């Protein structure tokens, strides 16, 4: 009966349905709410959001393994800071990568390769994940220069976080 | 039973707006090579030409709405007041109105809509036709 | 709006002016221009009257159809013509105390 | 000029006619709006 | 220095050279046109609008505007040459505040985030980057002031409007 | 102000918190079943003896056979106009301030009725009209040779002029005898301005 | 329960309940608890609060019901567009 | 729950911290009266 | 075709005198500018030996006696009813 | 593009085989349009470079379009005659109505 009736259900002031509730000549004077309030209700956080946390956990300890391990088996110029070039080279990481993880996918590989790399300079460096949303190549005018684009994403979120 | 209707008839899977309308696609086509005469009809003897350019009264749009070539403005006026000296359009009025227009609604709708732009007589004829086959 | 202004809540003046804009609307209304002519049907439009404020600053022509589903087929063409109206008053009455916005 | 056409060229002047515009009632709806965001900003 | 005369072309682009803001409609849609001149003329900007019941080249100018707009929706609106939309995009530019700027000037804001979503003076609280992001996981994060809604549908006042 | 000392909680007094959990968990489970699922032309006719049936007149000439004719045919003065059968009768309904006049004609533009003379003065006019007119149909028609036959309606053209008040009391009147008179063609019939005679200097100045 | 079910459901058939108005009044789950509450299950006080139920003035279930669907054809229309 | 998805968060992405730490933060805020949620789960399974 | 423009004219698929197809021809000529006022690029008018005026497929089929004010009578029908129909839609609304 | 002499040219020529097509030859079923249209331009270049007054040489290309034409049409109808005469093999677009109107009258049927 109620799954039935909520299709049935009017909304439009017709034929014995009305707005006799002030709406018309107060407005909107009742509240609805979209959210949980925290200590009271609960809903299941969404898995997306789960599993983006999960990979990006999974990501910077991953990156900080590696660089430990080559801090264990072994200061920057000016030169070789402009350069970015690292302790350890894109396809070092991704053969260590490979070697170590069998079932990790090339993308995954990848992936760390990016991560293990940055991490050097900055361990979480969440920011230009974010800011990529905001704004865009295109509005920033750079649309067939993407590396171009993530080097001022990064520079950007690294100075933001200051 | 008639055998020559056989060998006449051609069998067609869908109709034609016109049934050239193929040949003068192609034959278009070919003159671009990809792989007006209407200042000679606008005269008093066109009664329907003369009113594709006049309002459902007879009398002259905007310029804004229907601009013309100014011969063509010329030209159109100068045959309406012939035509209607002779009698052979009304001195008020305008038929071939709807005629002339060119963004009509359907049957069933009342305004036009931007977004327009096996029969059973043909089964029977293909059902006949096999018949005299065998 | 509220309410209806009254014949006798005018100055004479401008009652003066409404039924001459009237009489001109009444006598002119079909030889309006034809892009919106071809699509006003006359057969439902009536006008009670044109009544405009002291001075006649502005004119508010009173209208109906004698169908009342047919008002949402003629209202835009109706306010298209507001321009015509304007041009209509001033080409044909002479004693205007000034030229009216048409509502 | 004939009076036929004296008449004909009044009545297209004033036909075809470019008004001055200015901006007096976006000007008062910005009034408005500013007027109506500090009552309710402020008391 | 010339006579007057109505200006006519076969090609969508000769209106969209000589003149800035062009709209090309059909009398079969008066509203949508109302619509338009509403806020252009609201905007203060020499717009042109061309009936296409009645010009010649009726056809050419049709099947151009359907192959340059991807659509047939006969009220269209033109700035700089280029494709503003039908009234759902007027509309959509009033109400992210961007439709001031592509009439005047002629480009969209191509910032990000709306403008039109505001409770009072406009800010970047809000904007910074969220350091490892988890902005759902702080289950007693400040949520903001109690929207109400309304109940039923208060009829609308005119079938238009 | 009257109800000052309330409380705010209570002004509008918000209710039913219990439905805010429910709601929100139906809509994410709807949201899921959503995703889940992602993962007018009339009527037809076919038979001509039901179209005479259902629509009163028979589509097929079904007439006397004048084959043989010309190869080429003379079209009308008004070919997109109305098509006027012989036996219409056109009423004309003409309003003005005061007055309201009633006329109807014959196909052939013989007046039936003399005139008969706001709203109200419009719609009992023309109901006058009609009642007195009905009679005159009846005798004419007779004398031309065509009996009514039982419960058939005059078709009928009604023309209006004037746009007053009257023209709704008058349409209105002749809507309420529909049983009888049977409206084909509702049009208007007022005339189109022209240079015209000199008007009264009341009009102008 | 069997009680309420055919007061409540055999009076609006026959057409001497809410009808048209069902939208006004809570569901029969709701209207059991309560009814269940005001009359402490005796017979008599049923029959009394079924009919004292046209006077119910605390029961926000359908205002938020119609607040909820309301606002989820809004949010589906604006998809839609 | 939320001070344990934070402190779980920004330890586990820490660099000096030793699993056995992080477990045993996570031990003491559940037998403090913190709700252990779908979050932290996997935060600790990842690190496990 | 060049007035009324169908989409579609089919006169001699069935086998009829041609005396009836002339006769046919004539009529849909005369119908014509009545006929103008409304889009037929949907409807294929043909020759059948009795009418069927199917909307949904887009055919229109008539005998070669069929009376030309009838069928403008039998269109007429149909604008009245959707006019009056988006009256009282928009009334109701 | 095109050059204007041979637009020119390729127009007047567009015209004429329209004319001797559908129209007095009633020819709508032409296949292969191309072939023709492009030989009887080469021959009129054939004959300009030879000299042949361009009113006799279009005469002369039109003539030999319309015996082309004819040729074809009367091939087209020995394989269409000795088609139908042999019961074995028919043709694609009958067998592409048949399949099509057979399921018709199924639906039919079933109504």
């Amino acid at each position: 009966e109620e799954r039935i009736r909520e299709l049935m259900m009017p909304l439009e002031v017709g034929e014995n349905s009305f707005a006799a509730n002030g709406q018309a000549t107060h407005g909107n004077l009742f509240y609805f709410r979209e959210y949980p309030m925290y200590p009271g209700e609960y809903v299941p956080a969404e898995h997306n959001t789960l599993s983006s946390l999960r990979d990006e956990l999974r990501l910077d300890l991953t990156a900080q393994s590696l660089k430990e391990a080559w801090m264990r088996v072994s200061f920057q110029s000016v030169d070789e800071y402009y350069a970015s070039v690292d302790g350890l080279d894109a396809e070092q990481i991704g053969e260590v990568l490979a070697a170590l993880f069998p079932e990790l996918n090339c993308y995954e590989a990848q992936a760390l390769v990016q991560r293990t790399l940055e991490c050097i300079s900055r361990p979480v460096s969440a920011a230009s994940r974010q800011l990529s949303r905001t704004i865009t190549a295109e509005a920033v005018g750079l649309d067939n220069a993407p590396g171009h684009y993530t080097n001022f994403l990064e520079w950007m979120g690294r100075l933001t976080e200051t | 039973g008639r055998e020559g209707w056989l060998f006449g008839q051609q069998v067609q899977l869908h109709y034609h707006r016109f049934p050239d309308e193929q040949l003068i696609t192609n034959l278009s086509r070919w003159r671009t090579g990809e792989t007006p005469e209407v200042y000679m009809k606008l005269n008093y003897k066109n009664p329907a030409t003369i009113s594709r350019f006049l309002t459902r009264t007879g009398h002259m749009y905007p310029a804004d709405i229907l601009p013309l070539n100014p011969e063509a403005v010329v030209k159109l006026r100068v045959a309406k007041a012939q035509a209607i000296r002779i009698g052979l359009y009304p001195r008020f009025g305008n038929p071939f109105w709807f005629r002339s227009q060119k963004f009509r609604p359907k049957a069933y709708q009342e305004n036009y809509d931007p977004t327009t732009y096996y029969n059973w007589v043909q089964t029977d004829r293909i059902r006949r036709y096999f018949r005299e086959l065998e | 709006v509220r309410l209806l202004r009254h014949e006798s809540s005018m100055s004479p003046s401008a009652r003066a002016f409404s039924e001459r804009v009237a009489y001109h609307l009444r006598r002119s209304l079909k030889a309006c221009p034809g892009h919106i002519a071809e699509h006003i049907d006359f057969t439902q439009l009536i006008i009670q009257e044109v009544l405009g404020s002291r001075r006649s600053k502005e004119i508010y022509i009173v209208w109906f159809t004698v169908d009342p589903g047919a008002r949402f087929e003629l209202e835009p063409r109706l306010h298209q013509l507001n321009h015509w109206v304007q041009q209509l008053i001033i080409k044909r009455v002479k004693r205007r105390p000034h030229i009216p916005r048409v509502t | 000029v004939n009076k036929q056409t004296q008449k004909y060229r009044t009545k297209l002047r004033y036909r075809f006619r470019q008004p001055s515009v200015v901006p007096l009632r976006q000007t008062l709806q910005q009034r408005h709006n500013t007027i109506l965001e500090v009552l309710r900003r402020r008391r | 220095a010339t006579r007057w005369l109505p200006f006519v072309s076969s090609d969508l682009k000769d209106y969209l050279n000589r003149y800035w803001a062009v709209m090309f409609t059909v009398g079969a849609r008066p509203i949508e046109t109302g619509h338009i001149r509403h806020y252009v003329s609201w905007y203060c900007t020499r717009m042109k609008v061309v009936l296409l019941d009645h010009h010649v080249y009726v056809e050419p100018l049709r099947q151009q505007l359907q192959e340059v707009s991807r659509t047939p929706e006969l009220p269209l609106l033109f700035v700089n040459k280029k494709l503003v939309g039908t009234l759902r995009d007027v509309e959509l530019l009033e109400r992210e505040k961007k439709l001031k700027d592509v009439l005047h000037f002629g480009f969209e804001w191509r910032v990000g985030g709306s403008v039109a979503a505001t409770n009072g003076q406009k800010s970047l609280m809000g904007a910074l980057p969220a350091p490892y992001g988890d902005a759902e996981f702080f289950r007693g994060r400040y949520r903001g002031p109690p929207v109400a809604r309304p109940v039923v549908s208060l009829p609308t006042l005119h079938p238009f409007a | 102000d009257k109800y000052r000392r309330v409380p705010m909680l209570l002004k509008p007094q918000q209710g039913g918190q219990q439905y805010f959990n429910h709601f929100l968990i139906r809509s994410t489970n709807d949201r899921l079943t959503q995703q889940d699922v992602d993962n007018v032309p009339p009527p037809r006719v076919l038979g001509g003896d039901y179209f005479k049936t259902r629509f009163g007149y028979s589509l097929v000439k079904n007439s006397e056979m004048t084959q043989g004719p010309v190869d080429y045919s003379q079209l009308d003065m008004w070919g997109e106009m109305p098509r006027y059968t012989s036996d219409m009768v056109f009423l004309y309904l003409v309003s003005r301030r005061r007055n309201t006049y009633a006329v109807a004609y014959t196909y052939e533009g013989k007046r039936i009725l003399n005139t008969y003379t706001s709203t109200d003065n419009g719609h009992q006019v023309t109901s006058m009209y009609l009642n007195d007119l009905l009679p005159k149909l009846r005798e004419m028609r007779a004398s031309e040779g065509r009996p009514m036959g039982r419960g058939e309606k005059v078709e009928l053209v009604v023309r209006v002029m004037g746009f007053y008040n009257g023209r709704q009391g008058a349409v209105r009147a002749v809507q309420d005898r529909a049983n009888e008179f049977h409206v084909r063609y509702f049009e208007d019939i007022t005339p189109f301005p022209l240079n015209g005679p000199k008007m009264p200097r009341g009009v102008f100045k | 329960r069997s009680f309420l079910r055919f007061l409540i459901n055999s009076g609006e058939l026959a057409g001497l309940g809410w009808g048209p108005l069902w939208h006004a009044s809570s569901d029969f789950e709701r209207k059991l608890y309560k009814i269940g509450f005001l009359s402490g299950r005796n017979p008599q006080g049923v029959v009394d609060h079924y009919h004292q139920e046209l006077v119910w003035r605390y029961d926000y279930q359908r205002t938020r019901q119609k607040q909820y669907l309301l606002k989820r054809r809004m949010e589906g229309m604006s998809r839609g567009a | 729950v939320d001070t344990m998805n934070v402190l779980l968060t920004r330890a586990a992405r820490h660099e000096h911290i030793q699993v056995d730490d992080v477990f045993l933060l996570f031990d003491e805020l559940v037998a403090l009266g913190a709700r252990p949620d779908l979050a932290a789960a996997e935060t600790l399974h990842t690190v496990l | 075709r060049t007035m009324v423009e169908p989409g579609g004219v089919d006169a001699f698929s069935n086998d009829c005198t041609y005396a009836e197809r002339l006769q046919w021809s004539k009529e849909l000529f005369r119908i014509g500018p009545s006929l103008a006022p409304w889009d037929w690029s949907e409807m294929t008018f043909v020759l059948s030996p009795d009418v069927d005026i199917d909307w949904a497929n887009g055919l229109l089929a008539l005998p070669y006696n069929f009376d030309g004010d009838a069928l403008v009578r039998y269109v007429e029908e149909v604008q009245q009813e959707a006019k009056s129909r988006k009256r009282e839609e928009l009334l109701a609304a | 593009t095109l050059s204007p002499e041979r637009v020119a040219l390729r127009d007047e020529l567009a015209r004429k085989s329209r004319l001797v097509a559908s129209e007095g030859m009633r020819y709508y079923n032409i296949f292969w349009v191309r072939k023709p249209l492009d030989t009887m331009e080469k021959e009129y270049y054939e004959l300009k470079r030879r000299g042949v007054d361009h009113g006799e040489a279009i005469r002369k290309v039109l003539q030999g379009f319309y015996s082309g034409l004819a040729v074809k049409k009367r091939v087209a109808a020995i394989q269409a005659e000795e088609a139908k005469l042999t019961g074995r093999f028919i043709t694609m677009r009958e067998a592409t109505v048949v399949l099509g109107v057979l399921a018709k009258l199924h639906k039919e049927q079933l109504t």
